[PDB]
């Protein structure tokens, strides 16, 4: 059992390295997601991220949503929106037929105060035919779970039919807890292009 | 010369918004 | 054997994921720990500046205290102090009593020059009450072990009451043989929170 | 095999964890690397990243040769030069000998276009005595894989001297068929210091 | 019939003098209005700048959306939009229950291209409760008529009760032909304050 | 009465672009009148104008009292002094003997409050030997109506002698009831020079 | 009559909103003209008009040859060159064939001066083909009435052809006898666009 | 080049106070 | 350093 | 008489020493006094400025009316202002009842020209009870003597009640015959705090 | 006696220039004396201190604690430390053995208040080997005394050997009963170099 | 003898309130002196002076020889230039007859290294036409006497004829024996306006 | 650009 | 271009800290 | 005027 688990080790650590999930997030920035920032709910202004420039601190900002879609889980990268509704437009780096969702939070043991209840609950994903559709498709209705996995994926309704999708919004109604604001460390869309 | 555009574009980044018009470069 | 070998790489990469250690590091900077830099040791000042302005060369630095509280350990992002003694004075994100500390450095194999005697040697953690106090309360006294992993953490001294504190002083008293300057990558803050 | 197989996970993640290779980057810039960005082709230019403020356009963004000495490989964070053939020259932070290169690619798996016709695939390195030196001595001629592994290691010739070098130049001179552009997320120079 | 005519022309400049239509503007920006940047559509990139930087070039704009809640309205006074649908949000100076609309062109008469095929067509304007609310509330839908005067005014919808608003979408779903842009002039929200 | 009707259309018009009056504004900044800023009663702290510089808005300030002798008079554009008290003096572009004043307000029905309690109500105007002069020789006791036309005339008193002015003083005794400000918009002096 | 005088008064005012003249203006510069500096005539430097701040003489104002194509013509508000003749060179926003240019300068009756000697009297308009062409084509020679209307019109030479331009350099011969300078308000150029 | 200095002035006006030392041209 | 850019392109109208 | 001596010297050195004058001065601006620099007169303008951007030549001046309120008396560290009138508004560290009034001038032993026709001659002190108010309150008229020392002290005016001030108003109406300007080196207040 | 009493005259004087001790200051920091900043207490934020370039006003900071070893006593020069305890730690210009040391503040004649309760009371000097020493040799302890001359010196205690110090402590462990700071003007250092 | 005593120590202190000298400076800066850099001798530059901001080292301090021709004479408010002879070239704020100079240096007192041997010893002082003028004409020959006062002041040669300047050069020959560099405290230019 | 000026002219004394 | 570098200088000094790591000239 | 500075020498590791 020895080759077999070297072969076992490597095959986890290479799913590891590849955005611990192995398949493209057509919502990453760094390959032409883009937040469609005039339709994202309200920043929250926690102003804890500084800002400095050689060495010289100069100031206190608030993240934008744009790192919703950026790889960095830190405790403190998430954009915090307003209260605990909110929703968030995402324009893919491609035309595709959508599978599946993730959603990643930090774990508890990573959180200063024990929980997580800023973080999203209840949520549901809609697909957009143009960036000025106000009525979209409903591609699922889900639950980030407080007691499971940090990265958690979601499975898309496949409609009967195949309309493709470039566009997509995810509406958080609720999340588990915290009074002030919800924080969103990142969401994937993942598929298969047209 | 491209030094000072470099760490002036990382003053800039958390501020901007960036929108692609079409696929980047991969 | 074979799930329970799945069971162990997965328990593995698990821990790896959540920052190595699977605890909050109370000094992490993006989640909420600050360098209070008007009390650290003066940065290390490299032979040459980094810009000119009217004639006079500006900025004779590397890295400011802060990469010491951030997560990137690619060699280089080290906060580098004058000599072989300093001190680094860090807000926690929360009142915390301490129960553990982490350093790491660089490994022996990544150093361009062969060897990490930059790397600190032997000292010491204080809490302070306020960031002005002069004389700060013993945590405890450590040595970083160049022959020993990259990571290594270290038990705060176990105390018959419990006082709280939400700033740390970090002394290092010396190195590993470096005569110009101690290079620190990152200092963690463990605990439980009041 | 309980133990063994502890011993090769932790085995496993602790190479994982140095750069994925446990071997020096003299290239690297973060340890002193630096781009000499006078020597390096044209980049591609495409008007299609526009960061705005406020909603004013500002800027168009395309990424720097420097990536190519930075550690993220997330899709997208690549160096673009124009056309299927080109040069990169890269300053070490030592004198050495050099012994193998690597070069990354990201994988088919990640790549949201479903291939990597952008990576390089026939290279050449030489070494340079000087910055302004043309063609220097040739440290080796290859090819990148794009059925192969994620991270390609490549050995310098095997010379009856040994010569040392502190500037390499990286010459593509194929891809794996990108009409418009290749794409460079990292090269790496390993070797041993004078 | 001479007295009458003098007041008949006496009453044509006093309205005239009194911003072309006698009614508070309460979207005017000297008297309180003030544009949503954030939440308007993002302006049209020209294809040139207006000055660079490190040889980077910056500012690919014209005008910003601020121009639609001044009155100045010679050519060129507007704001433009990317493509034939697009969106302005308005913070009015006070809290009002809508009456009507106007939007203002410049005349054919004065159009350097011959034609004002930029102008909006079909619109709607829609009163938020906040800024960030998603789905406004419709106060009525509109075309501008190219064949018509600069000056156009609509009548709001009329409502059963009343809700007042401080917040107004204008949506532009079509233009009178231009493939590039859209320009808006003047967007004036009149009625009676709460 | 056809050629009669146009000739009395062509007149009023005419007369309404010769700055409605037809008289030389001798306090008109644009013509040669300045401020005497060191010698005005303080500003009203609206912080209501907005600066931008490339689309960009930057920060709220308050108008100055040269605005009093600007002609923009779209609500809002108006020096807004401390209260219901104030003076301006005044350098004008030539030594005259003054025969007139104007004052000017918005009319009420651009108001959005639907009243103009911010306009002056009494005031006098005084006439300066030179600029250290504290008192001045009395021009005229005047009350500005608020149930009159929006640009209002007063005739000055002419003294059986004539002595010039070069120097002016406006003295606002009182307003139509806001408590916080009064809003002066514009003020003129006409006469004849030396 | 009484319709009649109602249609009469609208259309002289519409006539009137439309930059009084109900023609395109090809060198307006918020449509697209623009000044060629370097090929105007010296600008009239008075160190009269002190620009200040705190009180602090900061720099002395005079007016750019911009204004002659932006549209206030408010006294003061004109370029002023040295001398009683000069030159001034005007890009157009299309290529045109000219038909009419505007001259526009203050009445008499707002100068505070009581005369418009520094007004234009003889001049000239060229068409250039290229900025570096210094004589061009004759489009007329004209004289600006003192003793007539604030606004005149001008109709260029018809000639067999008709070549188009985008330049043209307006030479004043002569002014109406003021020693020291000459004042431009406004130059218009009208044409059909090719 | 004075394109910079007119958007610098922009920026100035308003806060700037004018004093005529003699009659400006008109 | 700074610089300005002539536009040499009508404006939008 | 030896220890009387030196008795007498120490006197002399202790009171020099105290400011020359062993009295509180209320203006002192490093003991909280400070210039009300929009109600002061305009500091004068030198032929030449100190510095150009984008080729207009910028701040025409020397000195601020700061360094009245400051005690270095070098030739050259005076506030000039324009002829031989003006003005400075002073908010004095605490409300009190005035005293007494100093004014030094350099004395014509320390003068470049041989003279010191720019001291103040004729002036007087008001008290006013808001910097605003039109009309201080006379507290003393008085000369400065040009023959006389270089450091004059002026009694205030005894009032019947007592009225406290923290704003002071120096007027000066002359001086010793400079026509540009009036140079003023240091003004201090001397008093009863309430 | 009279050459003697130009002797004794002369004699003060000479004195009195010589920093009135005639003794050198090894804390002067022109001299060569530096603030040890990271070992100071807080300082109180006062915000008197006007910062201005170019006559322009621009922000009020608080006194440094490098004002204790410059020379300037006016007023309002001296580092206020927040309540009444603090410490200071001041690396000298030499190695030397400590003989005395000055204290300085204002005089109670020169003070607003009539008091000077913000002054030192109660202090103790130390003598350090090195800057992280932490327990100090004492030198002296002392009361500056608010009854006493502006400038007081204090003997420090000779130890039967001879250590020589380059870094000194003033520890201040009271004042005259200003609750909410203390004010520090000048400290200096005295001794013999080794 | 009392009230002579009096008399006597009030000449002495109103002597040295005059500069000490009771003359003319006519090199000091703030009077209209200034430095021509260009034709000084080069700086010495040492590394140890360290300014930095929030600890990051920011530039390396050394005095520019402007504080010649100032009067502060602490010790190290000196220009220091290279080696043991040099020469400065100053711009005096009048033409005139040179008839005396001035040189100051700090007492050995004062002097932290127990010596002042890098005072200025041999030196002369030239009158030159023009700023590109090498030699000149001499005005005299000197020594500052190290063992004599602070302040020597030298009488120029007297010649037949009275020839002006508005520059003189000083040249130092030679120093007091300190190897490295030679400091200039004050330098001062005594004559009789043209 | 930014650029001083020298003055060539006495201050006010 | 020094006048420059002193003014900021004055703009800079007392917010900077000054470190002597050897005698300076006096 | 502003100037960006190259290093030539290894930072600190
Ligand atoms: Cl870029
Ligand atoms: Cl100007
Ligand atoms: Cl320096
Ligand atoms: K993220
Ligand atoms: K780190
Ligand atoms: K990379
Ligand atoms: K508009
Ligand atoms: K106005
Ligand atoms: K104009
Ligand atoms: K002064
Ligand atoms: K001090
Ligand atoms: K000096």
């Amino acid at each position: 059992t020895e080759a077999q688990a070297r072969a076992i080790v490597n095959s986890a650590l290479k799913l590891y390295s590849q955005d611990k999930t192995g398949m493209v997030d057509f919502a990453l920035e760094s390959g032409g997601g883009s937040i469609l920032s005039t339709r994202c709910s309200e920043t929250y202004e926690t102003k804890t991220a500084l800002m400095s420039l050689f060495g010289i601190p100069l100031w206190y900002f608030s993240q934008s949503p744009r790192v919703v879609i950026q790889p960095d889980i830190y405790p403190g990268n998430c954009w915090a929106f307003k209260g605990s509704q909110g929703y968030l437009v995402v324009r893919l780096s491609m035309m595709i037929h959508p599978a599946a969702f993730t959603l990643e939070h930090i774990p508890k043991t990573l959180s200063p105060t024990g929980n997580i209840s800023s973080a999203p609950k209840d949520f549901a994903v809609y697909g957009l035919e143009n960036e000025y559709q106000e009525e979209g498709q409903l591609l699922g209705q889900f639950t980030y779970d407080q007691d499971g996995e940090s990265l958690q994926m979601f499975q898309a309704l496949k409609r009967p039919d195949d309309t493709a999708f470039q566009i997509v919004e995810l509406r958080i109604f609720s999340n588990w807890g915290h009074p002030e604001y919800t924080c969103l460390y990142r969401f994937r869309v993942h598929g298969e292009p047209v | 010369q491209e030094d000072s555009w470099t760490s002036l574009e990382h003053i800039l980044w958390p501020f901007t918004r960036l929108r692609h018009n079409g696929p980047p470069p991969v």
